[PDB]
């Protein structure tokens, strides 16, 4: 989903 | 990137909506033909049920017991102190179930000679008292 | 995409809506139906019967178990004889329904 | 490549329900006791029978000289009879073998 | 060809066995392969089954030339009711041996799915039942009445006689799933909990295994509660039958029986519900019936039982114990794929967002957390503000930029959802105060946004979903 | 568990009789007697009893002079006396 793209993105 | 996700989530969201509607069509089908087929369709007659009922039972009852009869007879002759049959000995441990609930143990007599005895107990029909086997009852099969 | 999900949502929603207010009726109907029948209990010819029903029912179980015990032990052949297949075979069925 | 003799193999059977019986955990030194406990009852059982018998007037043994026996031994009595612990310890298999019991027409078997 | 000296065979089978001419014995025997041939390659039909089971069950042959018809048997066809109901009678008669009745009951168990009919068969359970007092055909006939137990079978004197057997033998696991099977059909009547699932009933493959496969390929062309019934407590305490049943009414629907979505079709105005209704969760055919249910105790015991398991399981709320982790998110994850059937939310999600919010730090569970924000009654704008809003703004004004990106797409999410609610209403608080919630929320979401705009330095990536909003 | 302590069986082994071992046991013995045709069984059952008896005595003495594992002195003393009252 968006949100879970959104958090992987935050992570790195 | 996060459009190609969009995109991704929003046709597997689609699948699955369109296989729940699918679903959803056909439950709301069945039920509104159960309730039009519902909608379409006195103590007396409760009585009359009962009185049926009662006369079928009476009747399977009746046949049942004139062919354990029979085949107690034809099958059980009388065996040559005298030994009394097998068809009294059962009809007295039913009379004695029946009658005296919470005591059906009846003392073994000379009639009961072992042969039929051992039979009745093989065949788990009677059971010995835990405390003296001189004492049999009949196996409640009602409980 | 999003404008095809939407029509579909809406006619889900839809369909949930009519089939709430059907099932309710039919449920509330069903139970109207059933309670009054149970809750009649006349006693005046209902409460004699209830007992010689079960009695009766009693004793018919007891005799099919023995029946179908003295059979078992009495080591014959019953499918040979047809008189007796039929008995063998109404023997195991129940009594309270038929 | 195992070995076992008879004997042993015999015995294993009454050691193993003696280990069920005790409900409770045993060292494995009481086997060997249990076993010569097994050879001696078995020796005085056979000079038992063998008296029993020579007081009897026959050479084979019959039912009624062990029924004697375990009635000395305070097992079996007039009301407690033989049957009685036959059905209680023994399956159907020697059962129908041991009582006797009539069917299908006064049919008795074992002839009693 | 062969059929001719088949249908030879089979009418000196039923002639009977021959005293004398013992060659004749070796010319019977090239008979016996013959049909072990033709067993092998296609198979036997359906019209000897009947003679050569009788044959080989009456004793007439001896034990060594029955014990390899019994292995031969292949049905290629169907099996009638009427050969097994005659092979019972003859195990019934007495004639036979052990080790024919051992195969015979190995062969019944085997061969038991390939029966048209099986009403009869569990007519005469008493003949099967009895037989366990034998100690060499004990497991063979439990592994058949594991199969051909029903609900009208168990009875208590049969309880008290597999007791008794139990007591007589001790723990044999070929009983103990007996006893399992009749306490779960009977459970006021035994009580048994069976530790481990483990191997009961020996999986020993049969002398038929490539038989098997040959008539196969002949026929090819725990946080959530466990599913079970209603408590035992229903009609505990009864003088007398009641008059429903008196007169054979409807009654209910068992929920064992529920497997497939035509029995949920059939039965949906009556059905049985669970002892616990957390296991609703996660099945789909109890699913689409409390979809339009709306009933009290229903929604009043699964409320407090997804509340205290909301209150228990959290990681930041009430314990600090980050050991569920993982679970909890499968948890959510489960929650929020419920929701999105029913098209609503529940009760007990409102309360544990209202209460766990202020103590929220904004990484722990936000897909979870911020999907299920999407899921909230609509209600005044007035009203769920305090206690929502204010909390999101000042979480919302000191994170960063993909947290922003994250509550602007709940948001929008919630307009969606709180829209598609309202345009079914208008078809049945009027609309005046019901449209002016919605443009409160539309100028509050305005105004986050010009904020962000100014504190992020005019980032593109905010102002698509500024303008994703925008669109719906 | 240790190799010397055996835990006791859940599970009690079929009930079939080792008949063949006893004829042959009988036959060693006293060859100038011939057994009936069940006496065998009786044997069985007698031999049941007894091994009845001396369980239920050596788990007594075991219980009752403190200690949990039957031991060979406890069931030394119970056989020192069901012997004895196993002949008669």
């Amino acid at each position: 989903g968006v949100l879970a793209h959104l958090e992987r993105l935050e992570t790195q | 990137s996060t459009k190609e996700s969009k995109n991704e989530k929003l046709k597997e969201d689609l699948e699955r909506e369109q296989r729940w509607l699918d679903e959803q069509q056909q439950i709301m089908e069945s039920l509104n033909v159960l309730h039009s087929e519902l909608k379409n369709k006195s103590e007396s007659r409760i009585f009359n049920e009962l009185k049926t009922k009662m006369l079928n039972i009476k009747e399977y009852k009746e046949k049942l017991l004139s062919t354990l009869g029979e085949f107690l007879e034809d099958h059980f002759p009388l065996p040559d102190v005298n030994l009394i049959t097998l068809h009294e000995m059962l009809e007295i441990l039913i009379n004695r179930l029946f009658d005296v609930p919470h005591d059906p143990y009846v003392k073994i007599s000379d009639s009961f000679w072992p042969p039929y005895v051992e039979l009745l107990l093989r065949n788990g029909i009677a059971l010995r008292h835990p405390e003296d086997p001189t004492r049999i009852r009949l196996e409640a099969f009602h409980q | 995409l999003e404008e095809k999900l939407l029509d579909i949502r809406k006619k889900r929603l839809q369909l949930k809506q009519a089939s709430e207010s059907k099932l309710l009726e039919i449920q509330t109907e069903k139970n109207k139906q059933k309670i009054d029948l149970d809750s009649m209990e006349n006693s005046e010819r209902i409460k004699i019967i209830r007992q010689n029903l079960q009695m009766e029912i009693k004793i018919t179980t007891v005799i099919q178990h023995v029946f179908q015990n003295l059979i078992l032990g009495s080591k014959v052949n019953w499918a040979e004889d047809p008189a007796l297949k039929e008995i063998v075979l109404q023997l195991e069925k129940n009594v309270d329904m038929m | 490549r195992p070995r076992q003799d008879p004997h042993k193999a015999g015995l294993s059977h009454y050691v193993k329900l003696f280990s069920f019986y005790a409900k409770m955990p045993m060292e494995r030194k009481a086997l060997e006791m249990v076993e010569k406990c097994l050879d001696k009852y078995f020796q005085h059982l056979c000079d038992d029978l063998e008296v029993f018998a020579a007081h009897a007037g026959r050479k084979t043994v019959k039912p009624e000289d062990l029924e004697l026996l375990m009635r000395r031994q305070g097992l079996v009595t007039d009301q407690v009879s033989l049957h009685v612990l036959v059905e209680r310890h023994l399956p159907l298999e020697y059962r129908q073998l041991l009582i006797p019991c009539a069917y299908s027409g006064n049919s008795v078997f074992p002839a009693q | 060809a062969e059929e001719d000296a088949l249908q030879m065979a089979v009418g000196y089978f039923e002639k009977g066995p021959i005293k004398a001419s013992q060659n004749k014995d070796k010319t019977l025997e090239k008979h016996l392969k013959t049909v072990e041939n033709v067993a092998w390659k296609n198979g036997l039909a359906s019209e000897e089954i009947d003679i050569l089971l009788n044959i080989a069950l009456s004793g007439k042959f001896g034990n060594a030339v029955n014990t390899r018809i019994l292995k031969c048997m292949i049905p290629a066809t169907v099996i009638s009711e009427d050969s097994v109901v005659k092979a019972v009678s003859w195990l019934c008669v007495g004639k036979c041996s052990g080790s024919t009745k051992v195969l015979f009951y190995r062969w019944l168990v085997a061969m038991f799915d390939f029966i048209d009919r099986k009403e009869q068969i569990n007519l005469l359970y008493g003949f099967f039942f009895a037989s366990l007092q034998d100690d060499a055909l004990c497991p063979y006939v439990c592994h058949l009445l594991y199969l051909l137990t029903k609900k009208e079978n168990v009875k208590p004197f049969r309880v008290r006689k597999l007791l008794d057997l139990q007591a007589k033998m001790g723990m044999q696991p070929h009983l103990q799933a007996l006893l399992s099977l009749y306490k779960f059909f009977a459970p006021a009547l035994i009580s048994v909990s069976l530790p481990v699932k483990k191997i009961y009933f020996k999986n020993s493959e049969n002398l038929w295994k490539t038989a098997l496969l040959a008539v196969k390929q002949r026929n090819r062309g725990s946080v959530i509660p466990v599913l079970n019934s209603s408590s035992y407590t229903k009609e505990c305490g009864k003088k007398e039958m009641s008059l429903s049943d008196c007169l054979n009414r409807s009654g209910s629907f068992p929920l064992e029986q529920l497997q497939s979505f035509p029995q949920l079709l059939q039965n949906i105005h009556c059905l049985e519900l669970p002892s616990q209704m957390g296991s609703v969760l996660n099945n789909s055919l109890l699913l689409h019936y409390i979809n339009c249910v709306r009933d009290e105790p229903v929604l009043l015991r699964f409320y407090y039982w997804l509340s205290q398991t909301l209150q228990e399981e959290c990681i930041w709320y009430k314990v600090n114990n980050y050991e569920h982790g993982k679970e909890f998110t499968n948890f959510l994850d489960t929650i929020i794929r419920a929701e999105c059937f029913l098209q609503e939310g529940f009760y007990s999600c409102e309360a544990f967002l209202y209460k766990s919010l202020p103590l929220w730090d904004g990484l722990c569970c936000r897909s979870q957390f911020l999907q299920l924000v999407s899921w909230i009654p609509f209600s005044s704008f007035s009203e769920v503000k305090p206690l929502l809003f204010d909390h999101l703004a000042q979480l919302f004004f000191t994170s960063t930029i993909y947290f922003k990106c994250s509550v602007l797409q709940s948001l929008k999410e919630l307009l969606q959802n709180w829209l598609l609610w309202l345009s079914m209403d208008i078809h049945m608080t009027t609309l005046g105060g019901s449209m002016n919630s919605v443009s409160k929320l539309i100028h509050y979401v305005g105004w986050l946004s010009t904020t962000a705009m100014r504190l992020e330095s005019n980032n593109t990536f905010l102002l698509h979903f500024i303008l994703d909003f925008y669109e719906k | 568990m240790a190799l010397s302590t055996i835990v006791s069986q859940r599970k009690q082994i079929k009930r079939k009789a080792p008949r063949g071992f006893l004829k042959r046991v009988f036959k060693r013995k006293k060859p100038q007697l011939r057994l009936e045709k069940s006496g065998d069984l009786l044997v069985h059952l007698n031999c049941l009893l007894f091994v009845h008896r001396l369980a239920e005595e050596s788990r007594t003495n075991a219980c009752a002079s403190k200690c949990r594992v039957i031991n060979k002195e406890h069931v030394l003393a119970a056989a020192k006396v069901i012997l004895k009252k196993s002949r008669g």
